[PDB]
Parts: C-alpha cells; sequence; structure tokens
C-alpha cells in the first residue's frame, strides 16, 4: 500500500487550502505550482505519465504569466503572507483543520459525507488486474485525438484562434 | 469510492469556496478559478484511467485548453480594469448597481 | 506573372525567413497527396500486429483462411521484405 | 502459454483466498462463503483485493505498483 | 546500489561544473590573448577548489527587506533541479529509464525557471526585479520555440525515449537529417541556459549582477553551480539528440567516451560564442524567436509531420 | 599539541582559499581606474592570480579605491563598503586615495579614503603602474597568508 | 520509488549546502550591511511598487500557444494509426490555425511592445 | 599556450566518464553480469515477474533452461 | 432544445465517445465492457421509464463493476475479522499467505 496516493492527495488539498486562503498572488502561484506537481504525481501513480507531465508543464507555463501580471497589476507595498493577516491565517487554519478532520475520520472508519459515500480501503484494492501489451493504453487513447475526434480538433482550433482575436480586441482600449 | 476521490472533490470544493469569497485582489480570484480546473482535470483523469475508457483520455486535454482560454480572458479583463482604476481591487467595480 | 515575380523578388530581399517558411509549409501540405508511398505507409501501419490474432471457428466453407500460419492462404508481407 | 498460466494462477489464488475466508468467517452469524456481489452468473474478473487481499505487503506492492515504479 | 549510482551521478557532475568554470576562464583568456588561471595550482587546476572554499567560508547575509523563506528556497530549487535533469540521460544506460524521458526534462526545465523568479522577487530590490522580469520574457519565447522544435525532432524518432534516440542514430546523425532544426535548437538552448548573447537575467552591463545581486557566499555559489550544470546538461542533451554515437552492448565504454567528447565540444562552442558575440536586448530576443524562428519552426514541423508519411518511413512505436 | 596542529592546518587551508581567490568590486573613480584596466589587460593579466572583477558588492572581497574621493561621493563609498560581506579588504591606489593627492587642499575632496574606510594596503603613484598595483595585490595576498584566526581562537 | 529517492537526495544535498553556508562562517550583521542595494545610494521608492509590463499581450498569446503545443505533443503516437490521411489533415489543420493566429497578431501589431 | 587548457578539459572529461561507466558497471553487477532488463510495457514487466517466479531464488536475472525443465 | 442534426444527416460527431463499449483504438476493451453492453442491450428501445424499471438489475451490476462498493465492503469485513482473530491469536495465516511458498509461473 504505502499510502502514497493518499499522502499525495492530502498534499494536493493542502496546496489548495493555501492558494484559496489567498495570501497574495505570489504565494498563491507557489501553492498552485506545488498542487500541480503533486497532482502530476498522483496521476503518475494511477498510470497516466503523459497526462501528469502535460498538466505540470501547462501549469508551469501558466503561472509564469501570472507572476509577471502580479508584479505589474496585483502588487501592494506589503504583500500578504499566511501569517501576515488574521483573515488569511484563519482561512488557512480552517482549511487545514477540515482536511485533517476528514482524513482522520476516513482512516478511523468508512466515512460517508453528507454528499457522497467513501470507503476507507486500498487505492491498490480498487485497481485492475488486467494488463495491456506492447502499447500504452493512455498514449493510444490520447493519440486517437486525430483519427477519431476530428470534430473536437475543429472546435478546439476555432476556439484557440477566436481566443487570440478576443484577447486582441479586449485590450484594444481607445 | 476511494479516499482519493474524496480528497480531489474536497480540493475542488475548497477552490470553489475560495473564488466565491473575494478579499481585495481580482488576481487571487483568478488563481482560485485556475485551481478549480486543475482539480477537475485530476478527477477526470483519475476516473478515466481507472475504468480504461480509452477514447476518453483526450477529454482532459480539451479541459486544459478551455481552462487556459478562460485564464487568458480573465487576464485581459484584469489588465483593462487595472488600466482604468490603477489597481486590480474588486472594490472599484461598483459603478453598476442592482 | 510580372507582378508575382516582382512581389517574390521583394519578399526574398526583405523577408527571406517568411519566404522559406511559406515555401516549406506549402510543400508539406501538397506533397503527401502526390507521393505514391502514402499507401505503403498505411499498409505498414496495418501490418503491425499489436494485439493477438484471434482464430476463427472453421465452418468448412472458409477457403481463404489458412489452417496453419505457414499455409499459402493469408496476408503476405513479401512486398515489405523487399522494401 | 502465458494465457493458460495466468488463468491457472488466478484460479489458484481465488481458491486459496476462498479457503482462508471459510476458515476465518466461520463464527460470523450471517455470512455465506464465496457469495458473489453480482446478480449475473457470468465470470467476473477479480479486481485487486480479491486476489492479493490476504497476502504480504511486499507482494501487494509488487502486484500493484511494480510496473509503474520500475525505472 | 542505487544510492551508490546516485552518488556516482551527483559528485562527478559537481566536479565537472567546477572544472568547467576553470575551463571557461582559460578558454576566454586564450581567445582574449591572455593565459587565464595558471598560478593557483599546476596549470591552475586548484582554482575551482580555492573559489569554492572561499565562497563557502565567506559570510552570507539576508537583506533587511527580503522575504527569507523564498530567499532561501530559490537556490535550493535551482541546484536540486540542475542535479535532477541528469537522471534520464543514457550514457549509454540511464540511471532512471523513463518511457517519456523528454517531457520530463521539459517540465523540469520549466520548473527551473522559477528559481530565478523567486530569488529576484524575494531579494526585494529593483535590479533583482528587473532581472526577474527579463527572465519571464526570455522563458516565454524560448519555451514555445523549444517545445515545437523538440516535437519535430522526436517525430523523426518515433517516441520520447532517449535510448530510442540512440537506436535511431545508430546509422547516421539527426544533424545530417534535420540541421535547420538543429541550428534553431542550439540558439534556443543558449536562450534557455541564459548564456551569451542571451545572458539578460544576469546582465552585468545594464544591471549590477542582475537577479542574484543580493546573494552572497554560499547561496551565490549554488546559483553558479546550477547554471553551469544546466549548461553541461543541455549540451549533453543536444549531443544525444543530434550527434548520435555508435553503441556496443558488450563494451559500452566507447559510447561513454564518444558522448563525453561531443558534450565537451558543444560546451566549448558555448564558451566560444560567449567570447565572440555582443549581448542582445530582451525585446530583440522576443522579436527574434516569434518573428523569425516560430514561422520556420511551424513550417518545419509541418514538413516533418508529412515527410514520414509521404516517404513511408514512419518509425516504430516501440 | 594535536589541537594546535589541527587548527594551524585548518587556518592555513582557509587563508589559502582567500588568498588565491580575490574578487575586486567593479569600482573605479578617476584616472587611476585606467591602470586597473591595464592590469586586467593581457600584458599583466590579473586573472592568472585568481583576481576577478565582480560588479555586485555582495560578491566582492577587495575594494580597490582608485581615484579621488569627493565629499559628494564618500557616502556611496562607505555604503558599498558596508554592503560588502566579511572578510573584506581595502586597497587604496594612487595619491588621491592615499592622502589628498593633487587635490589635498580642496573644499570638495576627502583627504584620504582611510578617513572613511579601514585601508589594508596603500599603493603610491599618480597613477601607480600596472606592475605597482600588481605588487600591491601580491602584498595583500601575503598579508592574508599571515592571518591566524583559528590559531587566535584556539588560544582564546 | 527510485525517482522519489533521487529527488530526496538532491533536495537533501542542496539543503545541507545551504545549512553549511549559513552556519560555518563567522557572522557580523548590522543595519548598513543588510540594507538594499542601489549602487551606493538609498532607494527613492520601494521595490514592491507596480512594475509596468510592456509585453502583456505577448504573455497571453504565449498561454494560448502553450495550449497549442500541448495539443501537438501526442503526434508521435498518432502517426502509428491506420487513418494516416485523417491524422495528417488534422495535424496540418492545427498547425495552419496556429500560423493564422500568429499572422493575425503580427499584422494587427500585437507583437509590438507598448510605448 | 593553447595546450595549457587541455589539463582542465582532461579533468572535466574524466569527471564526465564516471557517471556512465559507473551506471553500466552497477547495472551489470546487480543483474548477474547482464544488461538491466528494460520493462517499458506490461508484457515486459510480466515477463520479468515470471522470470522471478520460475528462478526459485526471487531474482529475475537467474535464468533457467532445458536443465531445469528436465 | 435538441436538434438531432447528427441523426438526420447520418454524421458521427460525439457518439463515438458517448459510451465505453463503442469502437476503441486497437480494440482495447473497457473495464466494464460486458456489463455496459448487457445494460445497453436490455434498455435499448424501451425508453427511460421502462429502462429504469426493468433493466435495474443490469444497471446495478454495471454500477457495481464501475465503483466496486459491495466488493470493498466484503473485503473490509474480511480484513476486520481477520485482524480481530489474529489480535487474540485465534487465527494463524498459512505460509503461502505469509510469503513462504513458490508461486505458479
Ligand atoms: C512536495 C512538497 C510538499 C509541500 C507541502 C506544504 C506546502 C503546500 C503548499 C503551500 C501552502 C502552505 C504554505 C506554507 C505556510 C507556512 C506558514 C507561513 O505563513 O509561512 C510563511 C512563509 C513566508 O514567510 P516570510 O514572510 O518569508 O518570513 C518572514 C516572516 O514574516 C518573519 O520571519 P523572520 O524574518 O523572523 O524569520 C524567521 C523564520 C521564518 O521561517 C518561516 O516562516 C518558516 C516557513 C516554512 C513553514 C513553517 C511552518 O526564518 C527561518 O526559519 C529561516 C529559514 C527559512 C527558509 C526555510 C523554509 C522551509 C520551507 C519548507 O511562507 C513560505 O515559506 C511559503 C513556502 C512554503 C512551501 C515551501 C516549499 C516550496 C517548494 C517550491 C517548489 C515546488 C516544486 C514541486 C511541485
Ligand atoms: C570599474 O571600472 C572598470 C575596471 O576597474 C577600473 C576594470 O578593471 C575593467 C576591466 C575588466 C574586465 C574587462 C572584465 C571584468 C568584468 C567581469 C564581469 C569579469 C569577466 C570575467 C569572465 C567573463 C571570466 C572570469 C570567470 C568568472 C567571472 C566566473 C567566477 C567563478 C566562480 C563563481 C567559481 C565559483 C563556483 C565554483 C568553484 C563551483 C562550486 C564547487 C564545486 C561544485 C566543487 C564541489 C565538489 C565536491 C563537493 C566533490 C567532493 C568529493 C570528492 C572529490 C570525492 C568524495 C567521494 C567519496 C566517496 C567521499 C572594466 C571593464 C571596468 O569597467
Ligand atoms: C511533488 C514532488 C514529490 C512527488 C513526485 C512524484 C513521486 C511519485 C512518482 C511515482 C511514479 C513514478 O515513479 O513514475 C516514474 C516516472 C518515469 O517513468 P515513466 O513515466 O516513463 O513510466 C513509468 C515507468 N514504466 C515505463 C516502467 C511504466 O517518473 C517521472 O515521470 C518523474 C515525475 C517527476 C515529478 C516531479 C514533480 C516536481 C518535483 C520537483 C521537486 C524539486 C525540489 C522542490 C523543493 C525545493 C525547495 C525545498
Ligand atoms: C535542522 C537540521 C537538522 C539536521 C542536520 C543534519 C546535519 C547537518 C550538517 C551540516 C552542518 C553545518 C554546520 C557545520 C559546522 C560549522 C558551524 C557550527 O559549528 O555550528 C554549530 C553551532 C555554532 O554556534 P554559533 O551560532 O556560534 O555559530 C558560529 C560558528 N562559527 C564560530 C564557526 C562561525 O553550535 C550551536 O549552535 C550549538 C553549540 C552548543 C550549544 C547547544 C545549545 C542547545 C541546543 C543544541 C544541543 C542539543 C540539545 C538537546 C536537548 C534539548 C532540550 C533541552
Ligand atoms: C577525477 C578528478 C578529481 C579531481 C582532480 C583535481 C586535481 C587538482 C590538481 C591536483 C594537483 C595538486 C599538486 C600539488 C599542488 C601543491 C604542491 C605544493 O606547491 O604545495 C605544497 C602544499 O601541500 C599541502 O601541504 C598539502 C597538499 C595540498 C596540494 C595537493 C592537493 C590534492 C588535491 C586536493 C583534493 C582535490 C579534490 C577536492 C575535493 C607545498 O606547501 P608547504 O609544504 O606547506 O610549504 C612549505 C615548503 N617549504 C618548507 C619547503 C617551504
Ligand atoms: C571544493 C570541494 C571542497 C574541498 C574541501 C577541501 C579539500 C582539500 C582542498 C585542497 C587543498 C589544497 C592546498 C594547496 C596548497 C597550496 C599550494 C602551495 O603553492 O602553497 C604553498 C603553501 O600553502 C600554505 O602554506 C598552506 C596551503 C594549504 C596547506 C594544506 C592545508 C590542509 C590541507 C589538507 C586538509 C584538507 C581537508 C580538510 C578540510 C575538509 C605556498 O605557496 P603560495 O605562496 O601560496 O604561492 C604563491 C605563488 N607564487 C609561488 C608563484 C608566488
Ligand atoms: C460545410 C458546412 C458549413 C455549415 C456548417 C458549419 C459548421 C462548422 C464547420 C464544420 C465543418 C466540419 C463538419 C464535418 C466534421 C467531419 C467529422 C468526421 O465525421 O469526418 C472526419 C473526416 O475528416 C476529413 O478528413 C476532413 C475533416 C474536416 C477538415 C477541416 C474542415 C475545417 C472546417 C471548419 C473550420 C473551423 C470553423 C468551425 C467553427 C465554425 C472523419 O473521417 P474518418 O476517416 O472516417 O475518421 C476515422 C474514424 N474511425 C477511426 C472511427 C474510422
Ligand atoms: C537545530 C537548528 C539547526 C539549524 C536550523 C537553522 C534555522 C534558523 O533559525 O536559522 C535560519 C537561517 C538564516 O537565519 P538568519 O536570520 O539569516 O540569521 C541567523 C544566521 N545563523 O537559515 C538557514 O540557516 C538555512 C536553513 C536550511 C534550509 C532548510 C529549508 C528546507
Ligand atoms: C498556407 C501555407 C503556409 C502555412 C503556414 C506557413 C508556415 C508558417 C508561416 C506563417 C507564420 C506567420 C506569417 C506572418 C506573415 C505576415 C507577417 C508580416 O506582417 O510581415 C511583414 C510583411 O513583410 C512581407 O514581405 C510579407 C511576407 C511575405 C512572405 C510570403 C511569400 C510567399 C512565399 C511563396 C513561396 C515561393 C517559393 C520560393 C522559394 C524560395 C526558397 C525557399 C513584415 O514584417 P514587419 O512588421 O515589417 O517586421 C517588423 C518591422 N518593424
Ligand atoms: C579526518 C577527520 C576530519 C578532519 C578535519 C575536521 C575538520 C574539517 C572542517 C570542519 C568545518 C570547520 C570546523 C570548525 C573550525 C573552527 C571554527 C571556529 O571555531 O572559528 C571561530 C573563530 C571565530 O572568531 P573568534 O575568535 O570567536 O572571534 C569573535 C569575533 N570577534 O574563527 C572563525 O570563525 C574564522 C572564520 C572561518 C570559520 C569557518 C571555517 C573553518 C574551516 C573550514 C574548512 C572547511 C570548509 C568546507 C566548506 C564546505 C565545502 C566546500
Ligand atoms: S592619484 Fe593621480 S592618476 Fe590617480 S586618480 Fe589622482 S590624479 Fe588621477
Amino acid at each position: 500500500t504505502m499510502y502514497i496516493a493518499f499522502i499525495l492527495s492530502t498534499i494536493f488539498v493542502i496546496g489548495f487550502v493555501g492558494f484559496s486562503s489567498k495570501p497574495s498572488p505570489i504565494y498563491g502561484g507557489l501553492g498552485l505550482i506545488v498542487s500541480g506537481g503533486v497532482g502530476c504525481g498522483i496521476v503518475l501513480n494511477f498510470g497516466g505519465s503523459f497526462l501528469g507531465l502535460m498538466v505540470f508543464l501547462i501549469y508551469l507555463g501558466g503561472m509564469l504569466v501570472v507572476f509577471g501580471y502580479t508584479t505589474a497589476m496585483a502588487t501592494e507595498m506589503y504583500p500578504e503572507v499566511w501569517v501576515s493577516n488574521k483573515t488569511v491565517f484563519g482561512a488557512f487554519v480552517s482549511g487545514l483543520m477540515m482536511e485533517f478532520c476528514m482524513v482522520y475520520y476516513a482512516l478511523k472508519e468508512e466515512e460517508v459525507e453528507i454528499i457522497f459515500k467513501f470507503n476507507g480501503l486500498g487505492d491498490w484494492v480498487i485497481y485492475d488486474t488486467g494488463d495491456s501489451g506492447f502499447f500504452s493504453e493512455e498514449a493510444m487513447g490520447i493519440a486517437a485525438l486525430y483519427s477519431y475526434g476530428t470534430w473536437l480538433v475543429i472546435v478546439t482550433g476555432w476556439s484557440l484562434l477566436i481566443g487570440v482575436v478576443v484577447i486582441m480586441e479586449i485590450t484594444r482600449g481607445n | 469510492m476511494p479516499l482519493v476521490y474524496m480528497n480531489i472533490i474536497m480540493a475542488f470544493a475548497i477552490a470553489l469556496a475560495g473564488l466565491l469569497m473575494y478579499r481585495s485582489h481580482l488576481m487571487s480570484s483568478l488563481l482560485c478559478l485556475e485551481g478549480m480546473m486543475l482539480s477537475l482535470f485530476i478527477m477526470s483523469t483519475l476516473i478515466i484511467l481507472n475504468t480504461h475508457f480509452t477514447l476518453a483520455n483526450m477529454m482532459p486535454i480539451i479541459l486544459l485548453v478551455f481552462a487556459a482560454c478562460e485564464a487568458a480572458l480573465g487576464l485581459s479583463l484584469l489588465v483593462m480594469v487595472s488600466n482604468t482604476y490603477g489597481t486590480d481591487y474588486v472594490q472599484n467595480l461598483n459603478l453598476l448597481q442592482c | 506573372a510580372g507582378r508575382i515575380a516582382s512581389f517574390l523578388k521583394n519578399a526574398w530581399a526583405k523577408e527571406p525567413v517568411l519566404v522559406a517558411s511559406f515555401a516549406i509549409g506549402g510543400l508539406a501540405i501538397i506533397l503527401p497527396s502526390l507521393s505514391p508511398y502514402t499507401n505503403y505507409a498505411i499498409r505498414i501501419n496495418r501490418a503491425t500486429p499489436y494485439n493477438y490474432p484471434v482464430p476463427l471457428r472453421d465452418d468448412g466453407n472458409m477457403p481463404d483462411v489458412p489452417s496453419h500460419p505457414q499455409d499459402p492462404q493469408g496476408p503476405s508481407l513479401e512486398w515489405l521484405k523487399n522494401l | 502459454l502465458f494465457q493458460a498460466e495466468k488463468d491457472r494462477r488466478v484460479l489458484q489464488m481465488l481458491r486459496e483466498n476462498l479457503e482462508e475466508e471459510a476458515i476465518i468467517m466461520k463464527d460470523v452469524p450471517d455470512w455465506k462463503v464465496g457469495e458473489s456481489v453480482f446478480h449475473t452468473t457470468r465470470w467476473v474478473t477479480p479486481m485487486m483485493g480479491e486476489l492479493y487481499g490476504l497476502r504480504t505487503n511486499e507482494e501487494i506492492l509488487s502486484a500493484t505498483y511494480g510496473f509503474i515504479w520500475y525505472t | 546500489m542505487f544510492m551508490i549510482n546516485i552518488l556516482s551521478l551527483i559528485i562527478p557532475i559537481l566536479l565537472a561544473v567546477a572544472f568547467l568554470t576553470l575551463v571557461e576562464r582559460k578558454v576566454l583568456g586564450y581567445m582574449q590573448l591572455r593565459k587565464g588561471p595558471n598560478v593557483v595550482g599546476p596549470y591552475g587546476l586548484l582554482q575551482p577548489i580555492a573559489d569554492a572554499l572561499k565562497l563557502f567560508t565567506k559570510e552570507p547575509l539576508r537583506p533587511a527587506t527580503s522575504s527569507i523563506s523564498m530567499f532561501i528556497i530559490a537556490p535550493i530549487l535551482a541546484l536540486s533541479l540542475a542535479l535532477t535533469m541528469w537522471v534520464p540521460l543514457p550514457m549509454p544506460y540511464p540511471l532512471i529509464n523513463m518511457n517519456l524521458g523528454v517531457l520530463f526534462m521539459l517540465a523540469m526545465s520549466s520548473l527551473a525557471v522559477y528559481s530565478i523568479l523567486w530569488s529576484g522577487w524575494a531579494s526585494n530590490s529593483k535590479y533583482a526585479l528587473i532581472g526577474a522580469l527579463r527572465a519571464v520574457a526570455q522563458t516565454i519565447s524560448y519555451e514555445v520555440t523549444l517545445a515545437i522544435i523538440l516535437l519535430s525532432v522526436l517525430l523523426m524518432n518515433g517516441s520520447y525515449t532517449l535510448s530510442t534516440l540512440i537506436t535511431t542514430q545508430e546509422h547516421i546523425w539527426m544533424i545530417f537529417t534535420s540541421w535547420p532544426l538543429a541550428m534553431m535548437w542550439f540558439i534556443s538552448t543558449l536562450a534557455e541556459t541564459n548564456r551569451a548573447p542571451f545572458d539578460l537575467t544576469e546582465g552585468e552591463s545594464e544591471l549590477v549582477s542582475g537577479f542574484n545581486v543580493e546573494y552572497a557566499a554560499g547561496p551565490f555559489a549554488m546559483f553558479f553551480m546550477a547554471e553551469y550544470a544546466n549548461i553541461i546538461m543541455m549540451n549533453a542533451f543536444t549531443a544525444i539528440l543530434f550527434l548520435g554515437a555508435s553503441h556496443d552492448p558488450h563494451t559500452p565504454e566507447l559510447y561513454t567516451i564518444n558522448f563525453v567528447l561531443k558534450t565537451l565540444a558543444l560546451t566549448i562552442t558555448f564558451l566560444w560564442i560567449r567570447a565572440s558575440y555582443p549581448r542582445f536586448r530582451y525585446d530583440q530576443l522576443m522579436h527574434l524567436l516569434w518573428k523569425s524562428f516560430l514561422p520556420l519552426t511551424l513550417a518545419l514541423c509541418m514538413w516533418h509531420i508529412s515527410l514520414p508519411i509521404m516517404t513511408a518511413s514512419i518509425p516504430p512505436q516501440s | 599539541s594535536r589541537g594546535e596542529y589541527v587548527v594551524a592546518k585548518l587556518d592555513d587551508l582557509v587563508n589559502w582559499a582567500r588568498r588565491s581567490s580575490l574578487w575586486p568590486m567593479t569600482f573605479g573613480l578617476a584616472c587611476c581606474a585606467v591602470e586597473m584596466m591595464h592590469m586586467a589587460a593581457p600584458r599583466y593579466d590579473m586573472d592568472r592570480f585568481g583576481v576577478v572583477f565582480r560588479a555586485s558588492p555582495r560578491q566582492s572581497d577587495v575594494m580597490i579605491v582608485a581615484g579621488t574621493l569627493t565629499n559628494k561621493m564618500a557616502p556611496a563609498l562607505r555604503k558599498v563598503y558596508d554592503q560588502m560581506p566579511e572578510p573584506r579588504y581595502v586597497v587604496s591606489m594612487g595619491s588621491c586615495a592615499n592622502g589628498g593627492g593633487y587635490y589635498h587642499y580642496s573644499y570638495s575632496v576627502v583627504r584620504g579614503c582611510d578617513r572613511i574606510v579601514p585601508v589594508d594596503i596603500y599603493v603610491p603613484g599618480c597613477p601607480p603602474t600596472a606592475e605597482a598595483l600588481l605588487y600591491g595585490i601580491l602584498q595583500l595576498q601575503r598579508k592574508i597568508k599571515r592571518e591566524k584566526r583559528l590559531r587566535i581562537w584556539y588560544r582564546r | 520509488m527510485n525517482i522519489m529517492l533521487t529527488l530526496l537526495t538532491n533536495v537533501t544535498l542542496a539543503s545541507l549546502l545551504v545549512l553549511i553556508a549559513f552556519w560555518l562562517p563567522q557572522l557580523n550583521a548590522y543595519s548598513e550591511k543588510t540594507s538594499p542595494y542601489e549602487c551606493g545610494f538609498d532607494p527613492m521608492g520601494s521595490a514592491r511598487l507596480p512594475f509596468s509590463m510592456k509585453f502583456f499581450l505577448v504573455a497571453i498569446t504565449f498561454l494560448l500557444f502553450d495550449l497549442e503545443i500541448a495539443l501537438l505533443l501526442p503526434l508521435p503516437w498518432a502517426s502509428q494509426t491506420n487513418n494516416l490521411k485523417t491524422m495528417l489533415t488534422m495535424a496540418l489543420f492545427l498547425l495552419i490555425l496556429l500560423a493564422a493566429s500568429l499572422a493575425y497578431e503580427w499584422t494587427q501589431k500585437g507583437l509590438e511592445w507598448a510605448e | 599556450m593553447w595546450f595549457e587548457i587541455l589539463p582542465g578539459i582532461a579533468v572535466m572529461a574524466a569527471c564526465l566518464f564516471i557517471p556512465g561507466m559507473a551506471t553500466a558497471h552497477i547495472h551489470k553487477f546487480t543483474n548477474g553480469g547482464k544488461e538491466k532488463r528494460v520493462a517499458h510495457f506490461s508484457y515486459q514487466w510480466n515477463l520479468m515477474e515470471r522470470d522471478r517466479c520460475i528462478s526459485g531464488v526471487n531474482r529475475y536475472h537467474v535464468t533457467k533452461g532445458l536443465e531445469n525443465i528436465d | 432544445p435538441f436538434f438531432d442534426v447528427q441523426k438526420r444527416l447520418g454524421l458521427d460527431l460525439d457518439r463515438w465517445m458517448t459510451i465505453q463499449s463503442a469502437e476503441q483504438p486497437h480494440k482495447i476493451p473497457g473495464r466494464c465492457h460486458a456489463f455496459e453492453k448487457e445494460w445497453i442491450e436490455c434498455a435499448h428501445g424501451i425508453g427511460g421509464i421502462r429502462a429504469e424499471k426493468e433493466c435495474k438489475i443490469e444497471f446495478d451490476d454495471f454500477v457495481e463493476c464501475l465503483l466496486r462498493q459491495k466488493t470493498m465492503k466484503r473485503l473490509s469485513a474480511i480484513k476486520r475479522q481477520r485482524d480481530k482473530l489474529i489480535k487474540e491469536g485465534k487465527y494463524t495465516p498459512p505460509p503461502h499467505h505469509l510469503g513462504k511458498e513458490d508461486p505458479r509461473p
């Protein structure tokens, strides 16, 4: 077992608690990068190496632009960190306490939330016995974006081009 | 359901609560909005990899594409607001009233 | 044709990078529809056996399905051997 | 050959898991050993805990993460 | 034995970094008609040792206005990622054999970007902030171009495994196959590693040492080590990707010797370029990639997608 | 004694590193700075001896005050000297830095940089030749070679 | 497991280097030494004030093009399919749309930094 | 002269030789004098696990043959 | 609301991706291909109301294959009982479960 997936899920939740308590965009981006890397690890354990690396790379590229924008638009004289503000520390501690309560309850018993029912057992238990051979099922399914999924490619490309046009039009000003 | 799905859904709920509770900056809200889609990506790929839905493996990529399209839209609106007011504070977006 | 020649002369003297970029892109778009080896590439991708060849239950009326792999019936990769 | 070996190994692990289940769940008031959780009688592939349920952590780890962690 | 292999991968890399410092000093000196360090040891061989001891026995200070947490983390992240990039390189056998070994290096490089950003922002000084923003722009441009160039070159290969790169380059060289992409990739690696003419984050002429202006003693040495490790790692990646060496499974030492020689040749080419050219402006660097490399990169990507199909030369998947 | 031998060897090792790796700050004020360039030049290459210019004061061990120090400039010199981390050394080069020089009786010149910073080596001349400055650097190295910080501490 | 061990080793070595750097040498800090650097004079303002970003549009275009390269990355596996013509058409379609985005921005002057 | 640069490049090359040769020697040492098995797919991993099981010593590199079947 | 242009024109825009029993690349089977096929075949052509009333057994088997809730309940029950039995020394695991056997090839 080794509980690697559960530990990484907990770190994922902690990073979300950080950037949702929202100290300042610098530390929010730091927490979001940490969460993205840990999510890459989670999906790597579950099987998807390409998907994990892709989400990590995309968020690493995206948080770079956010740093440049918060240096320009969203900065103040004394940027707030988690211990700097009472509201930020309160929200961070509340999120941490809620996550720890859920973790403890799930480990001690089969925790059924008000929304869904969760069973405390092996992520290794839920896995499948069967195997593929001499190809990666995830890689083949993603590569089927071009043979299958011609419609998805069309709508995605149109959306990207229109996004370029839109961001040029919004910032026109005048 | 395993506890992994519980953690991912809890992270999504935390990010959703972060977006709905503004503090001062619009940029922090955009970061919370980007985290929600990260959690959605992780949840969808965990579900798809577990059931061996081979053709669904392309869905998380489209999810990422429209995620960053939304991020681009938000950054453009943020620069226009900053040009108008000097800061990205949400308090300045008060000219229109209900 | 003189207008086109003058435009290409001016573009090659001001933006050779763009001239080369468009030429390479146009060659990439057009050439595959004229090359005779595209069908060969398709057949080579088909000839790769990723999964197991599940056998058919013989009904006594399948003359084109070999009884043994070495039988003359069945697909032949002799074209691929000498390629 | 590997298909035959895989089927025989899977069936043997299921049989010994069933024997251990019969030994353990003998004092349980309402418990039928080997009862399926599916209405259908079609053969259903064991998940991971039906095979490597009552086994050592080393074997469990190898079976569940050996391929992914092998670098 | 795996810990032993990790140590054998780490310690020689640091030693090679120190002697790359010495080699760059001497090569620049001889190109500038000087001798370079030749006094500290025999042919100046103890100069890196003297520099390292001096730096780590000197006093390091945290600026009064700095954010101490991100002030410390940044050199740690830089050196950690610099050492980590070496683990999937086949020489001829990788330490960690990854099915997708190239995307791992791309992701780790994109993460290695943030060390300089966080060190500059944490220092809380105007020169550091200017260097950090120069880093932002540089990473934008080189990142997009690097992604597409690597895509095309690996498309000539069949997969994302560096051992498969060796197998592909068994007979000829990817430089002979795709030299234009090789030129653009070399320029992109210069930009990625922040070497001249693209040394804009640490541009001494405009900024006083750039993003690490406030870093002193040990934390500065870690940034220097990380930069030089990145230089050597990128040159090794280029040598593997474009200058393929013959591999003999029973005597693998020959591949190691050839790989090391090609890596040293590319590193010396880096030093040569630094001695030979002036420095770009960062707006001119951004306009160089987007307006010159990106069109050619897209056209060559289309060409290298089409070429295997039209010539029936699609590489095997595995 | 064993401890005395160990501390002697250790502080010989530490002094060797500091002597053999000297990083002057990129800081020149007047005509004496041209002779620093000629010391950096191929004829008297200072890079041979491990002497390398660094722009940032945080990454410099030696401050070579080469030129006239004016009243309008003295605060900047003291500021950069303070920002240099320890151990740090000062080489005053030329008459203007040493004493007053040609401008000793002037309303706008500080009569010696030793009024502002603690100077370790004084190099005379107007300007000192590149060989004279190199001799001063070597004399500074020999002065570092005599430092016994660990030997003082052991007997402290 | 192996990759986790490698990452732990690298991080531990870097942290040990930092710890040695911050504890081995003699420390002597005061207000003047740790003040910020501005070429010898006190800074007029603060380094936390907004720093105008003259290439704000190129950053957003970079986000979109990063999405495009993410879409293009699975091409080596897509070239092993039997529908080579459909795969080629879709790959070229995506590349042509990326080129069209670049051409539109270039002609509409989105690559020119703000003055 | 320009050949005073060679000792530094020689030391750098000697340092760069160590990782690859060390990795090759360790791979051969921990795999019975043979190359480390490359398992990029589930089929190759299943082959390695079968080799471990049939070896009788819990080592996949201990290869068995005709003398073992009969 | 729903304009079935796909059905009218004979096109296929997302029906290939709607379900996991459809044509997959390299004929890779889904985890619950058999259960999904059985449920779809049961519920075809009778509408939503009759599908929910009458194919409930097939849907329950499909959901069981998807989520594995009853299976995990049984496994947790067996684990708890075994842990209780070995806590008081009333159960001794066999060597083949303790790792002292030679498995099958
Ligand atoms: C003020 O007006 C001016 C002047 O004045 C008046 C002038 O004069 C000049 C003239 C000056 C110039 C023209 C140039 C000056 C400007 C510059 C910017 C300098 C230019 C110089 C260069 C371009 C080249 C010089 C080199 C430089 C600058 C690099 C600096 C070197 C370093 C930072 C080296 C430090 C890093 C190191 C040593 C690496 C770290 C160490 C290691 C990794 C080693 C560790 C090893 C281990 C841990 C392994 C140990 C274990 C082992 C061995 C085995 C153990 C095994 C076991 C099993 C135990 C000008 C222009 C001027 O305008
Ligand atoms: C947080 C990291 C933990 C893991 C560390 C893993 C190994 C680290 C290896 C790198 C070491 C880096 C430093 C190298 C040596 C040079 C510096 C040096 O000597 O520093 C030592 C430091 C030196 O103190 P200093 O602050 O004067 O340092 C100046 C050092 N010189 C003069 C050389 C510049 O020693 C101490 O701080 C402690 C000295 C004795 C006083 C003890 C106080 C009590 C607390 C500690 C003892 C244990 C108490 C147990 C009971 C607790 C409950 C009551
Ligand atoms: C980088 C990784 C960390 C390494 C940690 C240290 C590892 C060992 C470092 C290697 C030590 C090298 C010592 C070099 C000896 C100096 C060479 C010799 O020339 O110096 C002579 C003697 O030097 C000094 O007397 C002592 C130097 C050091 C003597 C040995 C110190 C202890 C070394 C062994 C302990 C190292 C391990 C313990 C710490 C980890 C005096 O000559 P010098 O005047 O200058 O030269 C002027 C130039 N001229 C001649 C042209 C004019
Ligand atoms: C022309 C109509 C104009 C009015 C409607 C406009 C609506 C937007 C434009 C939509 C145009 C495309 C619609 C048709 C999509 C075809 C999808 C699919 O059915 O055809 C593909 C055929 O693709 C063809 O190669 C050409 C695809 C289209 C080429 C680019 C057209 C771009 C036009 C749209 C521009 C962007 C604007 C979109 C928003 C307005 C599949 O062929 P196949 O080989 O069996 O796939 C293998 C599947 N297997 C494995 C199961 C067998
Ligand atoms: C449809 C097939 C091609 C598919 C895509 C091609 C690959 C990608 C190339 C497109 C990327 C973007 C293209 C952008 C083009 C417009 C950009 C532009 O505005 O250029 C202007 C206009 O300059 C021009 O001359 C327009 C470019 C003309 C090139 C088109 C030539 C057509 C090529 C025909 C092929 C002929 C074959 C000759 C082969 C020669 C050897 C290769 C100059 O730029 P400046 O704004 O002045 O620079 C900043 C100065 N302050
Ligand atoms: C075979 C077994 C092993 C044999 C060798 C064992 C030792 C190896 C080296 C271990 C590290 C050093 C250990 C401590 C050495 C003594 C340091 C010391 O106590 O110095 C105190 C003293 C401070 O000055 P003080 O007299 O207190 O005056 C107060 C200020 N007015 O003086 C000072 O602080 C002087 C300033 C420098 C002090 C630090 C440097 C000491 C020597 C370190 C050499 C190794 C450096 C390695 C660097 C990292 C790797 C690159
Ligand atoms: S001492 Fe002479 S050469 Fe030097 S700065 Fe003064 S006037 Fe110039």
